[PDB]
């Protein structure tokens, strides 16, 4: 005339595959992802001041490039320069264009 | 429901006041009670963990018990801070959740009656072809009113809307009730009255187009 | 894991374990139960929170950096500015594989603990009037109804109550 | 010292979905289960359900089964409810409440500000006079208006002795009317001059209207 | 929207520590790397059979 | 080790132990005999292959990179190619000396623990008819044969068949 | 810890111990006391003493260098000179930081093995002459005096001796 009592863990019919230092695949109970690799594919425009080239370069824009000439005096937190931005006036080339677009967006 | 509690407790400072709550098998039987306090208009507060545990900041004027399917909350030494709803609680193994109780209403126990205001339509009203009787009651203690509207001598049964009774800052209570009439009935008619009862008497106030 | 408790001396977990993570479940004269272990089912989670808490803590904020997309060859500066990145990731990416690897591998080991602690403190609660039958289990040597039990799960068993009785089921 | 922070007041529309948010600041919640409690309108506390996110459990009461879904995003700390197909027995104060442990069964004793949802289009409420022995009474009528709340001051603010803005009623319609009397010596009828300032947010609308005898 | 981080194809999320989107980003990001998933264990090990 | 078997209950390894790295040796009314135990030397084998075949995986394969030695001074492009490279190889025999230290600290952890293990299942599987001597052997408590002992060695024990003649000489 | 001895089964520490790391407490028939003991003791603190060797070994010598601050605005060279030493310092800072929390986790789970090893010694010393009690302490079932208690701490207990004294104690 006795009882017993029995010490246990709980389980699930299937867990997620994990690694660890001896184990290149060990199943847990539950894990939680560490890698984003999905984005919804737009720009937010908040919190941060974005700016769209849409036509134009940031260089154009500084230049005063006349289809450009709509930023002046604009300002930004992140400055974005679309593909199919074009110039249209004077040809010119710029010694360290690299630098000065660099100096500018900062 | 599941927990049932008296809708009502009463009593004075200083006093024991005692809170039941019943329950069953599948709840207060099998699992432990908690029980929460809360002021109207803010959120509950833990009062009473695991049947009878108490939360170091709550004072030891309040206590609990579980007997059977039965659970009870003792205030010793009531405090004119402790008017508040009270909720009994517990997981139920049936429904496989949180379960709570009705809620009882503890009143710290004067009589005061009701102060009346009764406006009638304004012009400007009458004029975007409405009227509405304002009836304002203030000042009123226990905090429950019923409201009649009179139309000449007769009873209206149609367009009163009246607000639940709320407390005051003085600790009194207050409540207002709308009537909504066309102006033509504001003219067909020489008085209206708003008539509130509170504790058997009846306060009365009335106005004419 | 290390204490051989997950996966060892415990054969198999419970699928219908379903309110707790760690527990008991007896045999007695009133029949069987299941029952929850709530502090040791929370040690594991608070511990699990904490380092989940830890590492998903604090991005680092960057604004103007440097290019990492070229649409003209140009050699050595180019070159030098591909390789500070590559090298960048490659060390995030190494750090980031033995983090987790680190991390799972102590996340195993935790729960393994846990799950051994609490055999050893119902062991010790249960003096000489049970013995360890080694798959987790212990027998009782006494008659023990539910609310005997229960002293054992709440940690309030008295032992010298049972101790005549369980003594003489076990050794005479 | 963790403090519960639930997002603000919502007002829907029939068969619309709600999602109310609980943050825990100050510390994390992560660790312990957090339940979502309801409260309608002078009724009493009943539970939706729970989540406990690092232990991974989502529970729901059965009387909400299949309405209602709870989550949690364990790297801001917050948990949310979301409630579906609303109609007028959904209005109520939400409340989100922290357990002592992990689980359900313990008490709840960290608690949210509560979150109230009303279940009306947004409209400006019309305003009109209440006119007028020691001291008198008059007011303004707050009519028709959606959703709560309504500001009401008397005289730019200058005036708040003696002043009583009554909670309002909630019509069968779904809009709010509410009043505001302010007592005054009736010497001071024929000199000082009333006007109460109604602002009602929601709309925009902000109206002075002046009370005369 | 509202997004702390932004990279070209788009903003992300920022609540992981790591992310796999792209090595161009703008603000509180998480960090590049070259694996496209990580699984940090939140549980012990699920063993429902022996 | 973390377990306190290996270097610790049991005071030293059998280098007699030529066919196992786990097991049994035994004394009883029919002699005395050894016996490797095949499941706790391949848990401890398999683990071992596991992390070696995880370190040894996958060199990276790489073409043209940049120049490492130079046969003229340069100044500013030079000193910069050659601390890339310094830095480099700082971080890889950083991570390679790290790499060996945990993994190492980890491989004797978990043979003491596959010991620990071993033993505790032992244990379990005698219930109240032997004792734990402290030194890593179980004094039993009955004649057991050599047919009895390859029963505990191979899982098939029946402790109740000895129990009253266990419980007979433990306690009376 | 791993071991669940410090601050697990063993409740808490002993601030009135202020001569060892580890050790016994007793009470018998001449009263209590109190020993350090020395060997558990050494045994932690010449482990702990290996790791901080290690760890303050070395520092690097290093002479000339590169600039890290600078006067005036350059461009592209002074851009890498400090990208190159922010990037040094950023993996260092983490190599610290790493390195601290595994030697602190591997500190709390050694020192929490050798109290549970000591634990297991004495369990194994004293056979079936005592039953643990659960809570770190042995109840020893025979008249155990000083001289007695001195023989289980300084590890030449012979338990032989007060076997049936203790048996009839245990068991009868």
């Amino acid at each position: 005339p006795g009882a017993t009592l029995c010490l246990g863990h709980h389980a699930v019919p299937n867990g997620t595959l994990v690694k660890t230092i001896t184990d290149d695949q060990i199943e847990v109970t539950n894990a939680t992802e560490l890698v984003q690799s999905s984005s919804t594919g737009k720009i937010c425009n908040n919190p941060h001041r974005i700016l769209d080239g849409i036509d134009c370069t940031l260089i154009d824009a500084l230049l005063g490039d006349p289809h450009c000439d709509v930023f002046q005096n604009e300002t930004w937190d992140l400055f974005v320069e679309r593909s199919k931005a074009f110039s249209n006036c004077y040809p010119y080339d710029v010694p360290d264009y690299a630098s000065l677009r660099s100096l500018v967006a900062s | 429901s599941a927990l049932t509690q008296p809708p009502a407790v009463s009593g004075t400072p200083g006093q024991r006041v005692t809170i039941s709550c019943s329950g069953s098998d599948s709840n207060i039987g099998r699992r432990s009670v908690n029980w929460y306090q809360q002021f109207p208009g803010t959120a509950p507060k833990l009062l009473i963990y695991s049947n009878d545990q108490r939360p170091s900041v709550v004072p030891d004027r309040f206590s609990g018990s579980k007997s059977g399917t039965s659970a009870s909350l003792a205030i010793s030494g009531l405090q004119s801070e402790d008017e508040a709803e009270y909720y009994c609680a517990a997981w139920d193994d049936s429904l496989k959740g949180a379960v709570f109780g009705g809620g009882t209403q503890l009143t710290v126990l004067p009589k005061a009656a009701p102060s009346v205001t009764l406006f009638p339509p304004s012009s400007e009203e009458l004029q975007a072809n409405k009227a509405t009787l304002v009836c304002l009651i203030s000042d009123f203690y226990p905090g429950a009113v019923t409201v009649a509207w009179k139309a000449d001598s007769s009873p209206v049964k149609a367009g009163v809307e009246t607000t639940t009774p709320s407390k005051q800052s003085n600790n009194k209570y207050a409540a207002s009730s709308y009537l909504s009439l066309t102006p033509e009935q504001w003219k067909s008619h020489r008085s209206y009255s708003c008539q509130v009862t509170h504790e058997g008497s009846t306060v009365e106030k009335t106005v004419a187009p | 894991g290390l204490f051989g408790a997950i996966a060892g001396f415990i054969e198999n977990g419970w699928e219908g374990m379903i309110d707790g993570w760690y527990g008991f479940r007896h045999q007695n004269s009133e029949g069987t139960g299941q029952a929850a272990d709530l502090k040791s089912t929370q040690a594991a989670i608070d511990q699990i929170n904490g380092k989940l808490n830890r590492v998903i803590e604090k991005t680092n904020e960057k604004f103007h950096q440097i290019e990492k997309e070229f649409s003209e060859v140009e050699g050595r500066i180019q070159d030098l500015e591909k390789y500070v990145e590559d090298t960048k990731i490659d060390l995030w990416s190494y750090n980031a594989e033995l983090l987790v690897a680190l991390e799972n591998q102590h996340t195993i080991d935790l729960t393994d603990s846990e799950m051994n602690k609490l055999f050893e403190k119902t062991g010790r609660q249960l003096r000489e009037n049970a013995e360890d039958m080694g798959n987790g289990c212990f027998k009782i040597y006494h008659k023990c109804d539910n609310a005997c039990i229960e002293s054992i799960r709440n940690g309030t068993y008295d032992h010298d109550v049972y101790r005549d009785e369980a003594l003489n089921n076990r050794f005479q | 010292q963790v403090q519960l922070v639930q997002s603000g007041a919502e007002v829907k529309k029939p068969g619309s979905s709600v999602k109310v948010s609980c943050k825990s600041s100050g510390g994390t919640s992560n660790n312990y289960a957090i339940s979502w409690v309801r409260q309608a309108p002078g009724q009493g506390l009943d539970w939706m359900g729970g989540i406990s996110p690092i232990f991974g459990s989502t529970a729901y009461a059965q009387k909400f089964q299949g309405r209602v879904t709870i989550s949690a995003d364990i790297f801001s700390n917050t948990a949310y409810m979301e409630l579906n197909s609303l109609t007028s027995e959904d209005t109520a104060v939400y409340f989100c409440a922290r357990h002592g442990n992990y689980y359900y069964y313990s008490g709840m004793d960290v608690w949210g500000q509560g979150t109230t949802v009303t279940v009306a289009s947004t409209k400006g409420p019309s305003v009109f006079p209440l006119a007028p022995g020691g001291t008198a009474a008059l007011g303004c009528l707050v009519k028709d208006y959606f959703p709560e709340p309504v500001t009401v001051s008397w005289n730019s603010g200058a005036l708040t002795s003696g002043v009583h803005t009554f909670p309002a009623v909630l019509q069968s319609s779904g809009l709010y009317s509410l009043s505001s009397v302010v007592t005054v010596p009736s010497s001071s009828l024929g000199t000082q001059t009333y006007i109460c300032n109604v602002n009602h947010k929601p709309s925009n609308t902000k109206v002075d209207k002046r009370v005369e005898p | 929207c509202i997004s702390e981080c932004i990279t070209p194809n788009g903003s992300i999320p920022n609540d992981k520590p790591f992310q796999n989107v792209n090595k161009i980003t703008y603000g509180a990001c998480p960090k590049y790397v070259k694996q496209n998933t990580l699984k940090l264990a939140t549980g012990m090990r699920n063993v429902p059979e022996k």
